[PDB]
RNA sequence: CCUACUUCACAAAGCGCCUUCCCCCGUAAAUGAUAUCAUCUCAACUUAGUAUUAUACCCACACCCACCCAAGAACAGGGUU
């Protein structure tokens, strides 16, 4: 999970854009999406999402 | 089965999503 | 130009007879081209209210060709207006009791869903075979070129072909193959 | 890095080779002059422009009527000389400029024959339910300019 | 005279009759009649264009419903040509 | 047959084959191991 | 030509007389309707490419009738067969070897015994009838109530689809 | 020996640029087309409707007539361009 | 190449065995397409390079003998599938006995066929435009293949 | 459909008589590669397998006085030698 991390090549990531309020995306965010980085989604969690 | 998303935060999920680096060569072909 | 009024208005406005071969294509892109034909889109004086609409000859639908596994899985619906009268055929099925079936619903439906429809698929002429009247074949301008180049066999390679290809590997001397 | 001739091999499009710069450049010239040689002896017929006036582009030729949707402060009958033509086409050539043709290149000279008010034009408003409902009537100015002459000159 | 056709202000009877007379007048070999395009021949509303050719070259290709029709216009065209009155013509300087 | 959802060979004779574009169990040797894909 | 398996030959055209019993050495009853054959001629033949159709055609007409009654067209077929205009004409669908030349009488002796036929006509006129002889509806009870529900047709269609079939039993002519 | 558009059509279009390159110039003198390349010129209302579809290749619906109400309402003096 | 003769005597005899074109332009390739740099550059159509990799009645020959990569093993097996089914290597018919003679069946001209003819079922009822069944054209397999068109290749249709 | 029987009687009916034609597909097997055995094959393929069923019916058009009718609400249709 963490060499996915670094190894991405996508220069857009949701926790930069989201700390950034990059699009005004914190409209359409929860304040919880900060901190879970948008890994958490509801009771379900992604582990494919970096 | 997951909750209805905002369209715009679906459509920074799809964005946002893990693009693994690819090699100019692939390594089985190489040597 | 230069010309009188009537013959320079007669000229601009003509109906043109063109040629397509469904030998060995899809019945879609046959299709396409000849919605445009048969719309006057090709035309640069095109308008809707000017049925500027030209005739189009199709040979050899029956020799038409589908990607895919669409023979089996496409299926063309049909109801008579009595209960229990929806009939559903496979393409395969629709094109042995008909052979122009395919390529007129595909033209039929890539047409403009308006009055001026039906009036369009009356210039359309469909043929199965190789055979075309001798009247329509008087009337006939153009042959256009086939929307699918049709891949050459193993057999119709020349030699000069199949010598300047390499090989690629070397078999082993004791392999049965 | 040579690939044995395969479909996906080469690219589809044919192979596309332009001519040598210092071919064209003298290939160019050669054009330019035969057209210059028939703009001086007057081998063409009827010009048609291509204008830009009060917004829009007019293809123009002489004896033509254009209606402008303005007032143009010009009395009636008083010539006036259109800048801006963007294309000049005889039977046998065509010359465009980038995006302008020059003032000694071509002249087109038109001449104000009317000034009018444009048939009044309807505005309503309505929506239901909410007792929503506006009427307007509006008339254009318009003028009407008679395009005389299209004039080219041997400067190319 | 501005905006009309050389035979709406003149008109002419048997256009071909004067065709020959005016080629024949400045010495050239009388006219070829030849089909160059053809459309829609067995149906009601075919398109001809007919070709008149002196020595092998054109002088004038003309559009009609019928080969006849084609053959008369194609010949006015060829008269407009000849005496300068083409739609393209050099305009009025007034 | 029966249905599965999920196939497994029931013993060594079983045997695994794609026919009429679904995965079977056939075994001779057990014919009640016969197995149909769902 | 000789009889070819697949072969199919022209039929008749005969009057209905009417009905009397037969009887057989078992001892069981059959009624039997009586056709007589009256001025069977065949009329025309035609190609099969000529028709536009999969077989040859004979035309066959039966029950001479009168010249007065007849439009000029009719009469002028006729004329040129040389045989009075004929009530009806049917067309049979024929192979090629069994084509017979127009103006040939017919007898019922091209049937035989021990053969079965097919009998076309049209069925006796009933005129506008209601459900329950048109289609054998069952009606609705006699007294127990029922105001004016005796020979109707009930429910004619489902309530949600808002229309009617098409090919429904309703009343009309039988 | 480069050509953009195949030039035996319509028009042989030659392209250039003035010196300065301000100005594009085309030349593009009409194509004639040749001797070899032609050829010698040679020497019941229902029943009606179908006999008319079909001989104009149209549907049967154009050639029935239409009432007082539409007739009337037809301009009969259309003004005229050109 | 090795032959058996059944004449009751059986032989194997050694044929002319076929060689490798001198100076591939890739040395140092593990793949055989891999040096003449052919990874993603042929398609269904490309019988040349195909019916190298068959048997004379159709099959395919098995990765050791021909040292082929095998993601290009597989890629070139669904490709000769295709190159069956499209029609384009009729001198590599089954092998039918001499007894049998294959009935009159009708011809449908297709290319481009994933799945085999006999297995697919007809899709009846196509679903909503959210969820729609789609018939399958080509091969996943040929995805990552050179595509000049901006257009990927649409792969369901 | 009306010869009988029965309700009845120039006829309509059943309680009476006559006629009534093709298949369905889930699997069961050969040969045979990927995976030199084997393997019914979302391998190329071979049979049960039948595929598009097909054939039947209908199909010429006076006067549109009048009369008749086994045709019919009207209209239309059949007959009037
Ligand atoms: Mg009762
Ligand atoms: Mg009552
Ligand atoms: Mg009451
Ligand atoms: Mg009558
Ligand atoms: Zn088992």
């Amino acid at each position: 999970q963490e060499e996915r991390e670094r190894n991405n090549q996508n220069p857009w990531t949701f926790e930069r854009i989201a700390t950034a309020n990059m699009l005004g995306i914190r409209k359409v965010l929860s304040p919880y999406d900060l901190t879970h980085k948008g890994k958490y989604w509801g009771k379900f969690y992604m582990p494919k999402r970096v | 089965h997951r909750r209805v998303m905002h369209f715009q935060r679906q459509k920074l999920m799809a964005v946002t999503e893990y693009i693994p680096p690819k090699p100019a060569i692939h390594p089985s072909c190489l040597p | 130009s230069s010309f009188s009024r009537a013959p320079q208005q007669w000229a601009t406005f003509a109906r043109i007879w063109y040629l397509l071969d469904g030998k060995m294509q899809p019945p879609g892109k046959l299709a396409a081209m000849a919605s445009i034909r048969l719309q006057g889109l090709h035309k640069p004086v095109y308008h809707a209210l000017s049925d500027c609409g030209d005739h189009v000859v199709i040979m050899n639908t029956r020799h038409i060709a589908f990607s895919g596994n669409k023979w089996e899985q496409k299926v063309y619906s049909s109801h008579t207006g009595y209960p229990g009268g929806f009939r559903q055929v496979t393409a395969a099925q629709l094109h042995l009791r008909d052979p122009v079936a395919i390529v007129k619903l595909a033209i039929y439906g890539m047409l403009p869903k308006n009055l001026h429809r039906r009036t369009m698929m009356e210039r359309l002429h469909l043929f199965p075979d190789e055979y075309i009247p001798e009247d329509i074949l008087k009337n006939l301008v153009e042959e256009l070129p086939q929307p699918r180049k049709i891949p050459k066999r193993l057999d119709e390679y020349t030699q000069e072909e199949i010598d300047a290809f390499p090989r690629l590997w070397t078999p082993p001397e004791d392999y049965r193959l | 890095g040579y690939v044995p001739k395969t479909s996906l091999s080469s690219p589809p499009w044919p192979e596309v080779v332009l001519p040598d710069p210092v071919e064209e450049t003298r290939h160019h010239a050669e054009v330019v002059k035969k057209v210059n040689e028939m703009i001086v002896t007057g081998q063409y017929g009827r010009l048609f422009a291509v204008v830009h006036f009060a917004s829009r582009q007019w293809k123009v030729t002489s004896e033509d009527l254009i209606l402008i949707g303005n007032e143009l402060d010009l009395a009636c009958g008083e010539r006036i000389r259109l800048e801006k033509v963007l294309l000049v086409g005889a039977d046998n050539f065509t010359l465009l400029g980038k995006p302008l043709l020059g003032k000694d290149l071509v002249r087109v000279e038109a001449t104000v024959i009317e000034k009018t008010e444009s048939w009044p034009r309807i505005i309503m408003r309505f929506r239901k339910r909410k007792n929503f409902k506006k009427k307007r009537i509006v008339t254009t100015p318009q003028t009407v300019l008679r395009i005389n002459s299209i004039e080219i000159a041997p400067c190319l | 005279m501005t905006g009309k056709e050389l035979f709406e202000m003149w008109k002419i009877i048997n256009p071909m009759g004067l065709l020959v007379e005016e080629l024949k007048k400045r010495n050239v070999s009388a006219p070829e009649s030849r089909l160059t395009r053809q459309s829609g021949g067995t149906t009601a509303l075919p398109l001809y264009f007919v070709g008149l050719y002196c020595d092998k070259k054109l002088i004038a290709e003309g559009p009609g419903e019928t080969v006849l029709v084609a053959e008369e216009e194609a010949a006015r065209v060829a008269l407009r040509k000849l005496y300068g009155f083409t739609e393209n013509r050099r305009p009025w300087n007034y | 047959f029966k249905n599965k959802t999920v196939l497994k060979k029931r013993c060594k004779d079983c045997y695994l084959v794609k026919r009429r574009g679904r995965w079977y169990v056939y075994c001779k040797t057990h014919p009640r191991h016969k197995q149909r894909q769902m | 030509h000789p009889w070819e398996p697949g072969s199919f030959r022209v039929g008749l055209i005969a009057l209905k007389l009417g009905m009397m019993p037969l009887w057989t050495k078992d001892g069981q009853k059959h009624v039997v309707t009586l056709l007589q054959v009256q001025d069977c001629h065949v009329l025309k033949y035609t190609s099969k490419e000529n028709c536009n159709g999969k077989m040859a055609t004979l035309s066959v007409g039966g029950k001479t009738v009168s010249r007065f009654r007849k439009a000029t067209s009719i009469l002028e077929f006729y004329r040129e067969l040389g045989l009075p205009p004929k009530q009806t004409v049917k067309i049979f669908n024929i192979t090629d070897n069994a084509a017979i030349k127009p103006g040939t009488p017919l007898y019922a002796a091209h049937f035989r015994p021990g053969q079965y036929v097919d009998v076309t006509a049209k069925t006796i006129g009933k005129g506008f009838q209601g459900v329950m002889k048109r289609w054998g509806f069952k009606g609705q009870p006699a007294t127990h109530g029922q105001t004016k529900t005796h020979r109707r047709p009930g429910a004619v269609a489902t309530g949600d689809i808002g229309r009617v079939w098409p090919g429904t039993k309703m009343p009309g002519k039988m | 020996t480069y050509s953009p558009l195949p030039d035996d059509y319509n028009c042989n279009v030659e392209l250039a640029l003035t010196s300065d390159g301000r100005t594009i110039v085309c030349y593009h003198p009409s194509v004639d087309i040749p001797y070899e390349h032609t050829k010698p010129i040679p020497r019941e209302e229902g029943p009606m409707i179908e006999q008319l579809s079909k001989m104009f290749f149209t549907t049967k619906h154009r050639w029935y007539p239409h009432g007082r109400y539409h007739r009337c309402r037809k301009n009969l003096n259309p003004p005229k361009d050109r | 190449f090795r032959e058996v003769v059944e004449t009751t005597i059986i032989e194997g005899r050694i044929t002319a065995t076929p060689k490798e074109s001198p100076n591939p332009p890739n040395p140092s390739g593990q793949c055989p397409i891999c040096r003449w740099n052919l990874k993603h550059k042929y398609n269904y159509d490309d019988v040349l390079l195909l019916s190298q990799f068959i048997r004379p009645h159709g099959g395919m020959l098995p990765r050791k003998i021909t040292g082929l990569c095998q993601e290009e093993h597989r890629k070139i097996e669904e490709c000769v599938k295709m190159a069956h089914r499209a029609g384009l290597l009729p001198n590599h018919r089954p092998r039918l006995p001499e007894g049998v003679v294959p009935k009159s069946k009708p011809q449908l001209n297709r290319y481009l066929t994933r799945w085999a003819p006999g297995s697919v079922k007809p899709i009846y009822k196509k679903g909503p435009r959210w969820n729609r069944v789609r018939m399958p054209v080509g091969s996943p397999l040929l995805r990552d293949n050179v595509c000049y068109s901006r257009t990927p290749w649409k792969l369901y249709h």
